[PDB]
């Protein structure tokens, strides 16, 4: 019954600081070692640090050095890790896990939490600006879709027909542009048939502004 | 400082064949070798440690070997959940990890569906435009797109965005833009988004006059 | 590591030899340091009952 558990975190303004933990469980507490390393999408893996919750001492990387600091709690079976000074360039998902050997030398894990994320940004929110897209009028078939921009922070999340359309969508991910703000594309391919003869309409639900807008597509 | 490295950074592989990946350092880290496998959207799990011990609860298909400075994972009869990222680790100094590798499913190369969306009502209202390039089920994912106005070729103002590899047909999906202001959109009368692909013996052009 | 034994020869170092990333290193001294401590002001012993 090991498991790790990790509390997420919000999106912080470059020179800010942030607070991340994790709790265990299945294991004694102070019998081992616990690591936290760092990977950003498009990147590799990081090492940042180690803790020891028996005591106790820590020792990190010299890339974070006098950025990151560590501390243990044995009374809640924790650890935590802060960081300073943060820039776009931490914007990463966090992993913590539980090391292996009481032996006497380290070697490595299994247990891994389920990573958390934390994001630095300039920006603040919006909600997302939507626009339509479609083709001007057979060709067999087409597909018509939708375009959203500048939204921040994301997910936003795309449907169709307000879940009654399912298949044959199309979805991509969030993307930023140098604005530092999020777009999305969806689009969905219809038979002419359908599309000369119908209506469609994109829903954008951006859970975290709090809004949701449609927008709706023919081949006019 | 140990320094490892991975290849092929991507593997093609047809399921039901077995599947190789190979790490190299350029130090001894002979007495402990391992590797992980890392879903999309989930924390990763160990399957070999010890340089060639199988995980506990790791499948008889996953295996490799190797010391020194050179070792080879092999996993037999690769199946289409264990196309997946795979990682190297060094345990004999502080610990590093190579860059990676992921393994993608081989499908037979084809052509996209290629689709242009002119910039509509609402954006150019609203004061910016977007030309919208979509290519639809072209395979592999390697491709140049370029955009166009007027036939003068364009750079630095654009966007582009891929899909993954879909589970269920082994395809992608590719959108991209155009992007410049309503007022710049009006400098010019003819926008075309064209593709290049191995998968086409000539050229694909969709355009739309404004 | 205070009052122990003494190492017969030279200083030994003893670790372990599989990996570098080890626990414990433990120095065993062939010579003793003496080491004198003091806890130098005079304190009286009260008690509640
Ligand atoms: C198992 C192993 O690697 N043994 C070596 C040993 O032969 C060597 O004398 C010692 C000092 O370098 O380090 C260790
Ligand atoms: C040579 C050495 O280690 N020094 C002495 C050891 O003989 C004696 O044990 C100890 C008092 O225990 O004082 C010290």
């Amino acid at each position: 019954q090991v498991q790790l558990v990790q509390s997420g975190a919000e999106v912080k303004k470059p020179g800010a600081s942030v607070k991340v933990s994790c709790k265990a469980s299945g294991y004694t507490f102070t019998s081992y070692y616990m690591h936290w390393v760092r990977q950003a999408p498009g990147q590799g893996l990081e090492w940042m640090g180690i803790i020891n919750p028996s005591g106790g001492s820590t020792s990190y990387a010299q890339k974070f050095q006098g950025r990151v600091t560590m501390t243990r709690d044995t009374s809640t079976s924790t650890v935590y890790m802060e960081l300073s000074s943060l820039r776009s360039e931490d914007t990463a998902v966090y992993y913590c896990a539980r090391d292996v050997g009481t032996e006497g030398s380290l070697l490595h894990f299994d247990y891994w939490g389920q990573g958390t994320l934390v994001t630095v940004s300039s920006a603040s929110t919006k909600g997302p600006s939507v626009f339509p897209l479609a083709p001007s009028s057979s060709g067999g078939t087409a597909a018509l879709g939708c375009l959203v921009k500048d939204y921040f922070p994301e997910p936003v999340t795309v449907s169709w027909n307000s879940g009654a359309l399912t298949s044959g969508v199309h979805t991509f991910p969030a993307v930023l542009q140098s604005s530092g703000l999020y777009s999305l594309s969806s689009v969905v391919t219809v038979p002419s048939s359908s599309l000369g003869t119908q209506t469609y309409i994109c829903n954008v639900n951006h859970k975290p502004s709090n809004t949701k807008v449609d927008k709706r597509v023919e081949p006019k | 400082e140990i320094v490892m490295t991975q290849s092929p950074a991507t593997l093609s592989v047809s399921p039901g064949e077995r599947a190789t990946l190979s790490c190299r350092a350029s130090q001894s880290v002979s007495s402990n070798l391992a590797w992980y496998q890392q879903k999309p959207g989930q924390a990763p799990r160990l399957l070999i440690y010890g340089a060639s011990t199988r995980a506990t609860g790791i499948p008889a298909r996953f295996s490799g070997s190797g010391s020194g400075t050179e070792f080879t994972l092999t996993i037999s009869s690769l199946q289409s959940e264990d196309f997946a990222v795979y990682y190297c680790q060094q345990y004999n100094n502080w610990w590093t990890f190579g860059q990676g590798t992921k393994v993608e499913i081989k499908r037979t190369v084809a052509a996209p569906s290629v689709f242009i969306f002119p910039p509509s009502d609402e954006q150019l209202k609203s004061g910016t435009a977007s030309v919208v390039c979509l290519l639809n089920n072209f395979y592999p994912r390697e491709a140049k797109v370029q955009w166009k106005v007027d036939n003068a070729l364009q750079s630095g103002n654009s966007q582009e965005s891929v899909t993954e590899q879909d589970s269920k047909d082994s395809t992608y999906s590719l959108s991209s833009t155009l992007t410049l202001s309503k007022a710049d959109y009006e400098k010019h009368k003819v926008y075309a988004c064209e593709v290049t692909h191995q998968g086409l013996s000539s050229p694909v052009t969709k355009s739309f006059n404004r | 590591l205070l009052n122990g034994s003494l190492a017969e020869g030279e200083i030994i170092i003893r670790s372990e030899n599989i990996t570098k990333n080890v626990k414990t290193i433990i120095v065993h001294l062939n010579e003793s340091v003496k080491i004198e401590c003091t806890r130098p002001n005079n304190k009286t012993r009260t008690s509640i009952r």
